[PDB]
């Protein structure tokens, strides 16, 4: 029951809050990248790929 | 080069409801709903009930609820604020130009569509006990409140602020009745500046047009005298001192605004001895620790108050007090130089042209002087009128406070504070 | 009708002169029967130093008590006379004196005027009998916490600098100053580059001209080579101040960060969202409904009596924050959401608030602008920091640029990730611990 | 109730092997259960509303 | 007499470039965050380790 | 003045199993929250007897 | 004015009849769920109908405890059920939407 | 001349949605801060006096 | 004072006497609000001091017997140095003190200045009290003689 939460000011409120969360997913999978040393991925970096 | 400025238009609808408006080319607009329904209207059974009904002024109304009367003005960067007098209420409402139909119609709705509704109304009254309380924390407040209720049986003796016995009891019925009683046509001024007077005439005409409580600025205000003392440790003793004078509009009403002035009002020069003011000079004369002495002038449609207010030392109360009055009865007896009566209208003209210099205050005048007079009367007039006192009145009006029946109010430690009695 | 937009171009050019002297003279004109005039000093506190300290105000002390030309007593005599109000204010940065008069009495009031700021007889006699006074003063000043507090803010953020100067002084100093000291400052620091000759009201300009001429002939005519200084820049801290006082009955708290002070564009833009924040008073009608967050959780939760968001500009620098007052265990929840708020705007300010505070600063500025007075002090004031008179058009295309980036920009600038200057005094057990305070600075999420 | 007694019904079924009517049974009171939850008794609710006029 | 509290010297714990008086500590302010935060991140870098 | 209403620990138990306001009211059908525990304790019992010997 | 709507009616009265809340002397607000919007619709009553409720409530539960139900004399009429709360509730959830929309802009 | 109000002695309350409660007129406050020791009632359970709208730039 | 101020009389007899007089007799049996919290050891010390002395003082004993009473009196009560008067001497002034209540009943007293206990006079006035009639006598009587 979610109608509340459409209108302008939160659409400026979520295009306020998007480059920030934009880098919370960067954070957080290159964080499970590197924990689990996923191979499949860190083969592109370079340095990285110690084999 | 500024423009050649407009005039005042003035209306008199046959209903009673008086129009005025100034078109200032200001880039704010004031509008001001002045009504007769000041605290003097309460009776023993109501008091406090404009005073409630002072604080709910943004309580919901038939189509302006509570929250859109905050949020409608306040988008707008608009205020909304009620002032009371023991005679008028003013609800008053200010903002940008552009924005006088917004605040208009909570304006309107305020003063003419009032729900007062229960759990609104009860979740308000703890703030009487708030108000009361800030208010009533300048020694002053309470002096000229206890002053009032000393002098008059009735009317003017009831306070701007309600009995903490009331306090809590107030009730919806009682608001309505108020609203319905008081705020009527016959009762009622719109004053607008930065508004043309069409705009406000169609308002009025649309939305003012109610009569059916009473006629009568009128209980009658008995003047009786007496004295109201209350034993503080505030180790400065307030007292106020006073006769019944002249009502406000009369020509004897002028006699005593410049007879204050002679007495002397208020400071003109920061940390200045008063060089100019009787009062404070005959008191230092006799005193030689902090004090402070001012005529008092209060003037009201049907009575008003004469006399000055004192705030001395404990042991010095009565010596300041005594020093004060004989300098009245000094008056009174002839001793008046007519340089000293100049002064005193140069003092009381300037103070007035300066009074009414800005918008705020200038309404305020218009509301008021529609409301006592039915009238407006421009300062070339009002000075025209300070002008034709003579030196005469004015020791008659001070021989008036000197004859006549007294009223007291002093706060304090009050054993060196004398009695009437004993002056 | 007027537009606003047309409203705002129907208030007059301020008409500025200057004299043979550095003495600028300012004046609009209005159709009033009733003006302000006065002069504004660039002298203030700033400008002195720890030994100095507190003579401005002992000259303010003085000004009024009787000049070369007219002995004691007697200016009080002419001034209440002629129905005239005299009076003055000094800051840390400036002091003026003006006179509230009748436009018929402009002549006088000026002449008035030039013998107060140039032949003040400061006679032995009064500087002895006006220490007295000004210690009295200091007396009654320590029982008010807010004039407190903002002293202390003062005294802490700006921590060796001479901002961090009251403007009375110290005790001692009033007791020890003599009228060498205070001839000293006066001619060092009453010369004409640094004051203006403001008026507002129903005068024409060329009558404020000829009298300017006529009674600030000479202040800096052959005057101004020697020991003329510049003010230093002053150092910022972001440090804390509490001074802990149980028997009072409110905690008083004042924070903020460092301003950018007078002549900066950013100056418009905070205070657009020192606006949205706003203020609070227990007497303010209607509370849970305020559009305000902070001041609507402060209502229903009843979490303190007052706030006031502030900007206080000097030269390059100022004081930008928010001061409150509260019981005893309201200081960390008062202090919680004031952050927050902050914060909250520094990250994101939705689009629509910002135009209330926009609107709010319209109405503010226009309404402050009302008669003599007002506009005279601005009149003067402005001179002394902008150079000019901004014209209130200028401030509405200023407000008007400034949207909700505009706001998140220019508070990230000032606010984000900053110490701030904390003073508190009275029952503050509960004043976050200042690592605490700072921790507040920035939001973790974002 | 029309839940317990379909629980109980695939209570009974997982006690069955995977042949011939068991299966058909199965899928059903396995469609019945996410039906009876998320379809059935939310329009059931709604329904006893517009019947006390609600 | 509030008025005669001045705040202690502190030069004597003060950073190096948060000692002249007349410098505004604006320049120094992204310098000394910068020093004190690469502290932390080095730390959860080592602690990540 | 109580022992069992102020001692820190004591404290906790009234509150959750003395003077704790229940509805006069329900029913079996809320014996089974209790009744989970007395078997949650039971199997923690008897769990350990035979962790002992397994 | 209709034979069908007396129909839809009496479908209703037959509902009412069967979810038996009557059945223990109360009305249907005093069955409703508390939420916000209830709760202060509640703090909204008059004296007498918060009374009223109160006892309707507190005259239930007890009989709910008992496993036991009123004199079928003694249930709550159909017709006889008001809907005290109704305007409350309406008022609030009023008040709240616009809120919401202010909330948006 | 009307406005007893600003007949400089009877009081006035003003109360406000957006500004702090103002009491009136007069009487001594005033040429009694200047012979000294009026001590204030500075910030005890309390509005605040000034008060604001009355910014600037 | 809070107990005792819930009779309205309490309040009544107490405004009527600082009506009445300016000092002395006017001054309340119970402290004033603004003192509660206030009045010292010192001020309850000097209270002791200049009023508990023997001038001032009168041992009075039922069931017990003059000699001890005596000892007692010339052993413990020998004190004195407070002051000599039962004297300010009580100015009579005379006025009105009203006090809204709502109460729905209104209480009220009115007096004039009699005469000093002791004197004829004031034995005059005790009868005038009882033709103008005091309590009650008869439980729920219409007080014929009233
Ligand atoms: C009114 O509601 C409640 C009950 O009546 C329906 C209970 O009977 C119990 C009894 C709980 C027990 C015996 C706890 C056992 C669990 C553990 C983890 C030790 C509680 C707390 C309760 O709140």
């Amino acid at each position: 029951m979610l109608t509340r939460f459409l209108g302008p000011r939160y659409r400026q409120l979520a295009r306020n809050w998007v480059p920030t969360a934009s880098l919370w997913g960067a954070v957080g999978a290159v964080g499970l990248v590197w924990a689990t040393d996923w191979r499949l991925i860190l083969d592109w970096v370079p340095y990285i790929n110690g084999k | 080069v500024p423009p050649h400025p407009q005039d005042l238009e003035f209306t008199r609808l046959p209903n009673g409801l008086v129009i005025a408006s100034l078109e200032n080319y200001a880039p704010a607009s004031r509008i001001g709903l002045f009504i007769k329904a000041g605290s003097r209207y309460e009776n023993s059974n109501n008091l406090g009930t404009s005073h409630l009904l002072r604080l709910a002024s943004s309580l919901t109304t038939k189509g302006a609820s509570s929250f859109k009367i905050t949020r409608g003005i306040e988008a707008v960067g608009g205020k909304l604020s009620v002032t009371s007098t023991r005679e008028n209420m003013a609800y008053t409402v200010e903002c940008l130009r552009d924005d006088v139909d917004i605040l208009m119609e909570f304006l309107l709705n305020v003063t003419t569509a009032p729900e007062f509704r229960r759990w609104e109304v009860a979740a308000l009254q703890p703030q009487l006990r708030i108000d009361k309380a800030v208010a009533l924390q300048n020694p002053q407040a309470h002096v000229i409140e206890n002053l009032h209720a000393a002098a008059y049986r009735n009317a003017l003796a009831n306070s701007l602020y309600c009995p903490d016995y009331r306090i809590g009891k107030v009730t919806p019925v009682e608001l309505h009745d108020y609203v319905q009683n008081h705020f009527t046509s016959a009762r009622m001024a719109l004053i607008g500046l930065g508004v043309s007077h069409p705009v406000l005439k169609q308002v009025a005409e649309q939305f003012l047009n109610i009569r059916g409580g009473l006629g009568l600025s009128g209980a009658k205000a008995k003047y009786h005298g007496g004295e109201i003392r209350e034993q503080n440790g505030d180790s400065l003793v307030h007292a106020a001192l006073v006769a019944e004078s002249a009502a406000i509009g009369s020509a004897e009403a002028n006699a005593f605004s410049v007879l204050q002035h002679v007495l002397g009002a208020g400071p003109h020069v920061k940390r200045g001895s008063n060089a100019t003011s009787s009062l404070y000079q005959a008191v230092a004369k006799g005193v030689h620790q902090p004090f402070d002495v001012s005529a008092f002038n209060a003037s009201y449609s049907d009575s008003g108050l004469f006399g000055f207010y004192t705030i001395s030392q404990a042991a010095s109360a009565g010596d300041v007090i005594k020093a004060a009055y004989n300098q009245v009865k000094t008056i009174a007896q002839g001793n008046l130089s007519n340089p000293d009566v100049q002064a005193a209208k140069n003092k009381l003209k300037a103070g007035y042209l300066m009074s009414v210099e800005s918008s705020e205050g200038f309404l305020d005048e218009v509301g008021s002087q529609a409301l006592a007079a039915g009238s407006y009367t421009p300062p070339s007039t009002v000075l025209q009128q300070i002008d034709a006192v003579a030196d005469a009145d004015v020791i008659n009006a001070a021989k008036k406070f000197v004859s006549g029946r007294k009223s007291m109010a002093a706060s304090g430690n009050l054993g060196h504070t004398p009695f009437i009695d004993e002056l | 009708t007027a537009t606003y937009a047309q409203a705002l171009q129907s208030v007059p050019e301020t008409q500025v002169s200057q004299l043979d002297n550095g003495l600028r003279v300012a004046s609009e004109q209005s159709s009033q029967p009733t003006c302000t005039v006065g002069v504004w000093i660039d002298a203030g506190s700033r400008y002195e130093s720890e030994k100095n300290n507190g003579a401005g105000y002992f000259v303010e002390h003085l000004a009024f008590k009787g000049t070369k030309n007219r002995p004691g007593n007697a200016l009080e005599k002419e001034v209440e006379s002629m129905g005239a109000h005299l009076n003055a204010y000094s800051t840390r940065e400036h002091t003026a004196y003006y006179i509230k008069a009748l436009s018929k009495d402009l002549p006088k009031a000026v002449e008035l005027l030039a013998d107060i700021v140039q032949n003040c007889s400061l006679e032995d006699s009064q500087i002895e009998k006006e220490r007295d006074v000004i210690l009295q003063e200091l007396q009654e000043n320590d029982t008010s916490m807010r004039d407190v507090v903002f002293n202390y803010l003062h005294a802490t953020a700006f921590q060796g600098t001479p901002l961090a100067q009251s403007v009375e002084g110290p005790s001692e100093n009033v007791r020890k100053l003599s009228r060498a000291d205070l001839t000293e400052y006066l001619s060092r620091h009453y010369k004409a580059p640094r004051m203006v000759l403001a008026a507002a009201g129903g005068l024409e300009h060329r009558q404020l001209l000829d009298l300017a001429q006529k009674h600030f002939s000479g202040l800096s005519g052959t005057y101004d080579e020697d020991a003329v200084p510049t003010l230093s820049p002053c150092r910022f801290t972001g440090s804390q101040i509490c001074h802990r006082e149980d028997g009072l009955p409110l905690a008083h708290v004042a924070i903020a960060v460092e301003g950018p002070g007078w002549a900066h564009p950013d100056n418009v833009a905070l205070q657009v969202a020192n606006a949205i924040i706003g203020h609070y008073d227990c007497t303010y009608g209607g509370g849970a409904h305020l559009s305000s967050p902070l001041a609507s959780i402060a209502a229903t939760n009843k979490l303190c009596q007052s706030f006031q968001t502030f900007n206080i500009c000097y030269a390059d620098t100022g004081l930008l924050g928010a001061h409150f007052v509260c019981d005893h265990m309201s200081i960390d929840d008062m202090m919680f959401v004031l952050q927050g708020q902050w914060m909250r705007l520094c990250t994101s300010a939705t689009e629509s608030e910002v135009l209330r505070g926009k609107n709010l600063l319209r109405n503010a500025l226009v309404s402050h602008l009302d008669g003599t007075t007002p506009v005279c002090e601005d009149i003067g004031r402005s001179l002394l920091t902008y150079g000019r008179r901004i014209p209130l058009a200028e401030w509405e295309s200023r407000i008007a640029e400034v949207d909700a980036r505009v706001v998140r920009e220019v508070c990230s600038k000032y606010f984000y990730d900053q110490c701030p200057a904390v003073a508190g005094f009275g029952p503050i057990e509960q004043l976050p611990d200042y690592n605490r305070i700072r921790s507040g600075m920035f939001w973790l999420r974002f | 109730w029309a839940l317990v007694a379909d629980l109980l019904t695939l209570t009974w079924i997982g006690g069955q092997p995977v042949e011939h009517p068991y299966i058909t049974i199965g899928q059903l009171a396995s469609v019945l259960y996410f039906l009876l939850i998320l379809v059935l008794m939310p329009t059931a609710g709604t329904i006893e509303n517009k019947l006390l006029k609600w | 007499s509030h008025t005669d509290i001045k705040v202690p010297d502190f030069s004597d714990y003060r950073r190096p470039e948060v000692l002249d008086s007349t410098k505004s500590s604006k320049e120094s302010s992204e310098a000394r965050k910068g020093f004190s935060y690469l502290v932390t991140a080095t730390t959860t870098v080592g602690v990540a380790y | 003045t109580n022992i069992r209403k102020s001692h820190p620990l004591m404290k906790i138990v009234n509150n959750a199993f003395i003077d704790l306001p229940a509805p006069s009211n329900i029913s079996s059908w809320w014996n089974f929250g209790s009744l989970l525990g007395i078997c949650l304790i039971l199997q923690i019992l008897t769990g350990l007897f035979l962790a002992m010997h397994y | 004015v209709s034979a069908s709507s007396r129909w839809l009616e009496g479908i209703r009265k037959w509902y009412y009849n069967a979810a038996g809340f009557n059945k223990l002397g109360l009305m249907r607000d005093d069955t409703i769920h508390e939420n916000d919007d209830v709760k202060e619709a509640i703090r909204r009553l008059p004296e007498n109908l918060y009374d009223d409720r109160v006892f309707r409530i507190k005259r239930a539960l007890d009989l709910s405890m008992r496993q036991q139900i009123l004199p079928k004399e003694q249930w709550t009429k159909y017709e006889e059920d008001k809907s005290y709360l109704e305007p409350y509730l309406k008022e609030v959830i009023r008040e709240r939407k616009e809120r919401e929309e202010w909330a948006k802009k | 001349m009307l406005s007893v109000a600003a007949r400089s002695g009877p009081f006035a309350p003003v109360l406000s949605a957006t500004s702090r409660g103002v009491a009136g007129a007069l009487r001594p406050l005033v040429q009694a801060a200047v012979p000294a020791t009026s001590e204030s009632p500075v910030l005890d359970l309390k509005r605040s006096v000034l008060c604001r709208e009355s910014l600037r730039g």
